């Protein structure tokens, strides 16, 4: 196992490559999350950063940098403003 | 439990596909063909593409043809896995379903990576394929194919020599060759009773004339024979996948005739002719010469045919899809004679049917 | 070329050893034991299931998901009411009504997609001349009432704003292939 | 007609084994040397009180005590 | 007393479970919910029409074989007999008769099913 | 525990009356299975184990076949239960009350001759070999294999010829 | 892996061992340290009845030795 | 105290069945390359109770065409017999020492068929009738050979009492003298429990559900509970008859533990087979039995009548 | 604390049972049934969440309308819904079922299953990804998690 990030929300991500255990069964590689809640029923869309989901689903090759997410927090918040001016 | 008479009552999935298509442009009608035989989507759309190209007098590029055959054979693996595994589940044996649906999931991954949709892809279009293969897809397909043999061998170890499977399938739903031809059966239904026939060989299309493979042929014309043919056909399709992987040629993916194929987006944002062509193609769509044609392909279920009628306008005049299951399931009453309800449950599987194509 | 799957072979292949082999196979359920062994072999393998909600399956840059309306980086809305997406949509889900704004530009007073009539084909993002309408990577948007699936312009623009970074990354990854 | 039996052993083994074990069941009791001992053991198993017999003086063989040497002995069972 | 007690407790447990099941859940009863089931389309006839049995001959043969099992069951006590020759001979005769009857019904295509 | 065997016998009479009123064969078979169970209990109370267990086993099989045949051949659109027809229901209740009245009448008229509701249960089991070993009905029924061999011969021939007879009848 | 089958199987095993142990211990406790006597035959029932009548407490398990 | 013994024999058995459901689902999952239940509690240990609750709290149904009497009786009878059959078993000391324990088991199990039969008739539906008549065929198959199998092993046991089997197998398993009988017994138990491959009385594919098509909620729960109690009971019967455990008069708990191990292994084997094999066609089931098991079973019955006589090994009565 | 507290906990237990064990009926009408099968497949494994398929509507809870709802089919779907025992829920998957979908303007297709039955969760797509259907199932579990039936009775 490895740690990769602990976002603002609280979720903790891990990366786990391929290893073969006692008899060498060959456990397959994984990209996992550990959420703010450990109950599946209580999982709602948007509980995960949109950027982080990408690396979880392999669309994004390498893990995000928290600053990269921080920028996304900027643009998203104030993009709704600049469109109010430009009618 | 003797079945005296079988009276199928179809049409419970009829949606007026053929009438709807008359109000949609040819490209607008392409997605309808994904919805027909929903376990052989790419083969269906390949049939439609071949028909429309025949009418237009246009020829898809070599790389497009090779990709189309590659994904047609992958789709055949999908359909044959579905048929064999759901037949096994219907009989009673259940583990092969999960074992091979894992592989089906991997194959849907390939589908999505090349098209963006797991199924109902709408990838193969008249004039070639929508987009070129993403980098690495061929390597991943090779990795899948190099191991699919173990999975198929394990399923065969499960069912082929099983005494229970042999008792529940062998000598069930015997169909003679002459009756097969007369009733109009096609594909594996013919090749199980022993008629030597396969459109990929007798009436080649695409690059099928340049790929080498064997056509499994039955002997006793029963459910066991047909199941064996389906398994061996999956093996032959793996062979063809290897050939295509080694024979993929370089070039473009859609006919470089912007009056039938949409222009590249980058060019569309620079060249006036490309912009006009993009506009008219995605609005009015290309115009097909007045004519009528019938094209058939060896879809994983059988001979999938479309009888397209064009009146010189951007919209088709009449599109009649020959589902290979429509002729098959009609012969259910003939096949299930002197057999009990369990044997009927089994015979339904061998016909290898999806009511999407049956009802259209 | 053909190959018989189940051709009957020889009827005269008769020996005491062979008859004993056949009788042993019949009486001792040899093939059945072999199948049991195969199933046991499977038992001890790694399960292939993914802990779904906290581990999601692979998705490519070309994934066709929830339609979204992008914005120009300044803040301007990219869509210029060309209506090609409406003209091409196979299922006739998009309905657009546009007017000339004060400046004189094209802008859509209403842009509505009926997501219960949409077939997620992607022909809209295919034919959008300014890359305005894009089908985002999102796939989780099941609603509790039918009226929430009738997306409107505000909902689409909010989706675009929310998924801008990933939509942008996928577009950069894919545009060469397009 | 060895071919008939041998083809039977190849195609319908169950009937062959059934008939063979049936024949063995019929035969073995005659062949076996221990068959005699079954009835002797069953008689030995003493399930009723051995009613004594009045001693009239004309009964040499019948014993007067269980531990006397006379009468039936079960050593043949003791080391059967 | 003990067998009665245990079986009565079993009966009471089953009945209590049935009563809980029938008196706890909320009940909404209407005709469509209460009508028979046939795979989505209403029934075309009653379920009490004659339902021909294709194994009637083997049903009656099962009666006869059950009675012959009846004749066989005393063997564990019988084997304790002192007339072992007679016991074994009679048991062999009975089993042979059973086998020959089965063989006749087999060769007369009796164990097969009518069509 | 004194009225145990009498209660079992009365329940047997009730079951047999239900059978006599000839309801639909399905419910007749149900009542017959109940009667067989009651008879098994009666035999066990009298101390015979094998015989009672034996009727139970044999008749579970027999009434299974009876079920098969009745549902294949002896069926109406509206099978009639005991309560389906007031005629049958009234004669069922009448049988119960009349049998009770007869029991009371015999009790009063002669308290010892036939029914003795006084001292009921006193005269069940008469003698027992307290120190005996083999007394169970299994040994007696095993006598067939040693002494009453003619009996088993006739029974076995009955079954053997029965096979041929049913084959030809059903032909 | 396959280790996760074992939990429920452990609950199985405990619930299937409890009956035999429980009945054995109850028999010993309620018959005074000796496992319940079995009356397969009228002779054994007679012996048990004699023991009950000789106990003086009307319990067959209460035993009397040479001291009596 | 007998009531405490009743509780200690019933509550653990009901719990064992409850968790047998979960064990089946998880073993099938891990054998099909999936994880099976694993959310409802740690490793899915609460799933059986969750499902039991849901079933007992879902509406119970009384279809208008049903014979309410038998419709309510048959499930109750099924559960009653399922629980009752556990009574005579020696593990090692039985709750109720019946001299004719095996005959008791045979009669009660044979009565269990009437639950299926009456339920299928009372449902007054076509699929229910199909299921009832298929149950008729299954019984006609298994019983005739079951009885002879038990007789053949009893000729060496010496008596019909189950407790005698422990002393008989004090030195070896009955399996070694009679593995041929044991395999037919195993397949016959498979058939009797209506379990796969012989899962015809509820063939979810052919018939949506057999006898239990119109049964929902608690009644259906009772049928399922009886089924999975009978599975454990038959595997226990096999463990006792053949596969004899170890008896050391000083250490009964050793017998108890060995019995639990062997019964658990065989019950798991049932699920193993379920996942491995397809289903029979009930005609083929009947032919299998009558035309393969029955001849060999009869021949072995004669063989085992002979063997005591010509080996001078007749067992002791008592 | 109060009868309200005990009733709330009882309701929580009720809903925990119902949501942890919900058995979809084997209903599938078109392509979308294939994605339902994949959701059943090993990779996602519905059983892991306690979800298991049952054939008889009498023994089901949730009806997953997967595929187009043709006019000919509508009566059968309505009757199987009615024959399901209460409490019962309806999950609509795919455009075919949420609305008319691709075939919305056709003469045979009923424009949405919600017209024939009361729907609980609408899962969009064409076909909705197996992952999407799994998310819809979790949403239905949340819906059950908030029920307050016993509380509403006690306050009633
Ligand atoms: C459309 C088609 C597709 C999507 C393909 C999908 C797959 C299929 C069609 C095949 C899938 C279905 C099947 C193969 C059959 C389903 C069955 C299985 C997977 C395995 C067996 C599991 C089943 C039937 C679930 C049963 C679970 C239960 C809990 C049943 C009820 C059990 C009980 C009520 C026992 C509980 C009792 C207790 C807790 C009592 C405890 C008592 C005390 C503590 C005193
Ligand atoms: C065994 C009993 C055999 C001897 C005859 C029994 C006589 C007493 C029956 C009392 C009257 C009941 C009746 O009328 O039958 C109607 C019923 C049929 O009723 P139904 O099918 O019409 O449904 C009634 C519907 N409602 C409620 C709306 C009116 O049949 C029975 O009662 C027989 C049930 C078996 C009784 C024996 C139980 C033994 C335990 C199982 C073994
Ligand atoms: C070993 C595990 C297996 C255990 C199985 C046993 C389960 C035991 C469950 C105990 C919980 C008891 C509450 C169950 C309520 C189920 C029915 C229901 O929800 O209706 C509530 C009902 C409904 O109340 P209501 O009448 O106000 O609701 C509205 C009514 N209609 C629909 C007509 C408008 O309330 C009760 O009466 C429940 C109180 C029972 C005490
Ligand atoms: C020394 C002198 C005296 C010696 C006496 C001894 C003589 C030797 C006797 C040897 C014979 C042993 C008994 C064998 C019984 C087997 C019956 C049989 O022949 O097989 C029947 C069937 C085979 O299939 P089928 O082709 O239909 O048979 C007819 C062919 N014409 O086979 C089947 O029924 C299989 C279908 C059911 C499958 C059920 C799944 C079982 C899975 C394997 C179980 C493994 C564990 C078994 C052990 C259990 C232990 C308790
Ligand atoms: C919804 C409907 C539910 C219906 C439930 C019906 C339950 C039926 C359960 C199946 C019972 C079938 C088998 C018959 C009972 C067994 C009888 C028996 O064999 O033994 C009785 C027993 C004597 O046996 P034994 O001890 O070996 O000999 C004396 C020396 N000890 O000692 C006895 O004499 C006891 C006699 C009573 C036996 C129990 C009967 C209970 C019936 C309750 C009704
Ligand atoms: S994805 Fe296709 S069906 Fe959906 S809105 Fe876009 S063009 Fe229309
Ligand atoms: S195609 Fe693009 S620019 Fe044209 S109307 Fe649609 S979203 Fe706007
Ligand atoms: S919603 Fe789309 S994928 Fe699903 S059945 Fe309909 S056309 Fe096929």
């Amino acid at each position: 196992r490895e740690h990769v990030g602990t976002d603002h929300l609280g979720n903790k991500y891990y990366y786990v490559a391929e290893y073969k255990n006692w008899r060498g069964q060959t456990i397959r590689e994984k990209r996992i999350v550990e959420a703010a809640n450990r109950k599946e029923v209580d999982y709602e869309a948007g509980d995960i950063p949109t950027e982080w989901e990408a690396w979880i689903r392999r669309t994004r090759k390498t893990p995000p940098t928290m600053e990269e997410i921080l920028k996304n927090e900027k643009y998203r918040e104030e993009i709704k403003i600049k469109s109010q001016d430009f009618y | 439990e003797m079945v005296r008479k079988c009276d199928p009552h179809i049409g419970l999935l009829h949606r007026g596909t053929e009438k709807l298509i008359e109000y949609k442009t040819y490209l607008q009608a392409l997605p309808y063909f994904d919805r027909l035989d929903y376990v052989s989507m790419m083969c269906n759309e390949q049939a439609y593409s071949i028909a429309v190209e025949k009418l237009l007098n246009i020829q898809p590029p070599p790389r497009a043809q090779w990709i189309r055959v590659l994904f047609g054979e992958i789709t055949r693996i999908l359909n044959h896995i579905m048929a064999v595994t759901t037949h096994a589940l219907d009989i009673g044996a259940m583990t092969p379903f999960f074992w091979m649906f894992e592989e089906r999931e991997k194959m849907f991954e390939f589908y999505e990576r090349v098209s963006g949709a797991r199924m109902h892809a709408a990838y193969i279009r008249p004039g070639g394929v929508h987009q070129d293969l993403p980098l690495g897809l061929l390597d991943d397909i090779y990795e899948f194919s190099k191991n699919f043999s173990l999975r198929i061998d394990e399923v065969e170890e499960m069912l082929t020599n099983n005494r229970i499977w042999r008792n529940r399938t062998v000598d069930i739903g015997v169909v003679t060759a002459e009756d097969a031809l007369n009733y109009g059966f096609s594909g594996v239904m013919l090749r199980g009773s022993g008629i030597q026939w396969d459109l990929r060989k007798t009436q080649p299309y695409d690059v099928y004339d340049q790929v080498e493979f064997d056509v499994p042929i039955g002997s006793r014309g029963d459910c066991y024979d047909r199941y064996l043919c389906r398994v061996e056909e999956m093996r032959q399709s793996l062979r063809i996948i290897e050939q295509c992987l080694n024979k993929m040629p370089p070039g473009e993916i859609k006919v470089d005739d912007a009056k039938v194929s949409p222009p590249k987006r980058a060019e569309m944002k620079t060249s006036m002719e490309s912009l006009i062509h993009h506009f008219k193609l995605y609005t009015e769509g290309y115009q097909v010469p007045p004519g009528a044609t019938y094209t058939a392909i060896e879809a994983p279920k059988g001979e999938f045919g479309v009888y397209l009628v064009s009146d010189g306008s951007s919209r088709p005049y009449r599109c009649k899809i020959k589902a290979p299951g429509f002729a098959h399931l009609a012969g259910l009453d003939k096949m299930s004679k002197g057999h009990m309800l369990a044997d009927v449950v089994a015979i339904i599987g061998t016909q290898d049917i999806v009511f999407g194509e049956i009802d259209r | 070329t053909y190959k018989y799957v189940n051709k009957k072979e020889q009827e005269s292949e008769v020996d005491m050893k062979s008859a004993t082999d056949n009788a042993a196979r019949i009486l001792m359920w040899t093939e059945l034991i072999r199948g049991l062994g195969m199933t046991l072999s499977y038992l001890f393998r790694e399960p292939a299931t993914i802990n779904y909600p906290f581990e999601k399956g692979p998705l490519s840059p070309r994934f066709r998901g929830e339609h979204a309306l992008r914005r120009y980086p300044s803040g301007e809305e990219r869509c210029i009411a060309c209506k090609l997406c409406e003209a091409i949509c196979p299922a006739q889900a998009i309905t657009i009504e546009a007017e000339p704004r004060a400046d004189g530009s094209r802008r859509t007073t209403r842009y509505d997609i009926d997501m219960t009539k949409c077939i997620y084909c992607g022909f809209c993002q295919e034919a959008c001349p300014v890359d305005a309408i894009v089908e985002g990577p999102n796939f989780e948007f099941s609603t509790e009432t039918h009226e929430e699936l009738l997306y409107n312009k505000e909902k689409l623009l909010n989706n675009g704003d929310k998924w801008e970074a990933e939509i942008a990354a996928n577009i950069q990854a894919d545009y060469l292939y397009r | 007609i060895s071919a008939f039996l041998k083809n039977a052993w190849a195609k319908e083994p169950v009937l062959v084994v059934s008939f063979s074990v049936w024949g063995l069941a019929i035969i073995m009791p005659m062949i076996s040397p221990y068959t005699k001992y079954a009835s002797m053991i069953n008689k030995a198993t003493p399930y009723n009180y051995p009613v004594p017999v009045r001693d009239d003086g004309n009964m040499p063989d019948v014993p007067s005590h269980p531990q006397d040497p006379l009468g039936p002995s079960l050593d043949w069972l003791k080391n059967l | 007393m003990n067998l009665y007690t245990v079986i009565f407790i079993n009966i009471l447990l089953s009945l209590t479970l049935i009563l809980v099941a029938f008196w706890l859940p909320q009940m909404n009863l209407y005709s469509e919910k209460a009508n028979p089931y046939e795979c989505g389309f209403d029934p075309t006839s009653s379920a009490r029409l004659p339902f021909s049995m294709k194994f009637f001959l083997v049903a009656i043969t099962f009666l006869l074989f059950d009675l012959e099992i009846a004749l066989l069951l005393p063997l564990p006590w019988a084997i304790q007999t002192i007339k072992t020759s007679t016991m074994m001979i009679m048991a062999f005769i009975l089993v042979t008769i059973l086998s020959l009857g089965l063989a006749y019904e087999w060769t007369q295509k009796g164990l097969e099913w009518t069509e | 525990m004194n009225n145990y065997i009498f209660v079992l016998s009365s329940l047997f009479l009730v079951g047999c009356l239900g059978l006599a009123l000839k309801p639909s064969p399905i419910y007749g078979g149900l009542g017959l299975i109940v009667s067989g169970f009651v008879g098994c209990l009666m035999v066990l109370g009298f101390g015979g184990s094998f015989l009672g267990l034996m009727v139970f086993l044999i008749y579970l099989g027999g009434m299974l076949v009876v079920f098969g045949y009745t549902t294949a051949m002896a069926t109406e659109e509206y099978p009639e239960t005991w309560g389906s027809n007031w005629l049958i229901l009234g004669f069922l209740v009448l049988g119960v009350i009349m049998e009770v009245f007869l029991i009371c009448v015999l009790n009063y008229y002669d308290e010892v001759g036939v029914i003795n509701l006084d001292g009921l249960g006193d005269w069940l089991m008469y003698e027992v070999d307290d120190v005996g070993v083999m007394l169970e009905g299994g040994i007696g029924v095993a006598a067939m294999y040693s002494c009453a061999t003619w009996m088993m011969v006739v029974a076995g021939w009955s079954l053997f010829a029965g096979i041929f007879i049913i084959i030809e009848i059903t032909r | 892996m396959w280790f996760e089958i074992l939990p429920g199987l452990a609950i199985m095993g405990v619930c299937l061992v409890i009956p035999g142990v429980s009945t054995a211990y109850i028999h010993k406790f309620t018959n005074g340290g000796k496992e319940k006597r079995v009356a397969r035959v009228q002779y054994q029932w007679y012996l048990m009845e004699r023991d009950r009548r000789i106990s003086g407490v009307n319990r067959y398990y209460v035993s009397k030795g040479l001291e009596n | 105290m007998f009531f405490i013994n009743i509780l200690t024999l019933l509550v653990p058995i009901l719990i064992a069945m409850a968790f047998l459901t979960l064990v089946e689902r998880k073993i099938l999952g891990y054998m099909q390359l999936r994880k099976g239940p694993n959310i409802v509690g740690p490793y899915g240990i609460l799933q059986p109770f969750a499902d039991a609750m849901k079933l007992f709290m879902k509406e119970p149904m009384r279809p208008l065409t049903t014979s309410m009497s038998l419709f309510i009786i048959a499930p109750t009878l099924s559960l009653t017999l399922a629980l009752s059959l556990w009574v005579p078993l020696p593990m090692p000391h039985p709750l109720i020492n019946l001299n004719l324990g095996i005959l008791f088991i045979l009669a009660t199990s044979s009565l269990s068929v009437y639950s299926i039969l009456w339920s299928g008739w009372a449902s007054n539906s076509k699929y229910s009738l199909f299921g009832a008549l298929r149950a008729v065929a299954q019984t006609i198959s298994y019983e005739v050979t079951m009885a002879i199998i038990l007789l053949s092993v009893l000729l060496m046991n010496g008596s019909y009492s189950l407790q005698t089997l422990i002393t008989t197998q004090e030195h070896m398993w009955l399996l070694l003298p009679a593995w041929p009988m044991a395999m037919m017994w195993f397949i016959s138990t498979l058939a009797e429990t209506n379990r796969a491959p012989f899962d015809l009385t509820e063939g979810e594919s052919e018939l949506v559900s057999g006898f239990n098509v119109e049964y929902a909620a608690g009644p259906f729960a009772l049928f399922f509970m009886a089924e999975y109690t009978n599975i454990i009971l038959m595997n226990a019967l096999t463990t006792i008859i053949f596969l004899g455990p170890l008896y050391y008069i000083n250490l009964p708990e050793l017998y108890s533990t060995n019995f639990m191990m062997e019964a658990l292994l065989l019950s798991s084997t049932f699920l193993w087979i379920r996942a491995s094999y397809p289903r029979f066609r009930y005609d083929q089931l009947m032919h299998l039995l009558w035309k393969n098991f029955l001849p060999l079973t009869l021949a072995l019955c004669m063989w085992h009548i002979s063997l005591p006589i010509f080996t001078a090994g007749v067992p002791p009565y008592m | 604390s109060r009868a309200e507290y005990v009733v709330t906990k009882l309701d929580d237990l009720i809903n925990w049972a119902r949501r942890s064990s919900l058995w979809p009926m084997t209903f599938g009408l078109a392509c979308c049934a294939v994605e339902m099968m994949h959701m059943a497949a090993p990779r996602y494994d519905m059983d892991r969440f306690g979800v298991v398929f049952r054939a008889s509507p009498r023994q089901a809870d949730v009806m997953i309308v997967a595929g187009t709802l043709t006019n000919k089919m509508a009566p059968a779907l309505r009757k199987v819904y009615d024959q399901m025992p209460e409490p019962r829920y309806v999950v609509s998957m795919g455009s075919c079922a949420n609305g008319g979908g691709y075939y919305h303007y056709s003469y045979s297709v009923v424009r949405g299953c919600d017209r024939i039955v009361p729907v609980d969760i609408y899962v969009p797509g064409c076909p909705p990804t197996a992952e999407a259907l799994l998310y819809g199932i979790l949403q239905l579990q949340r819906k059950i998690k908030r029920e307050q039936k016993l509380k509403i009775w006690y306050r009633r």
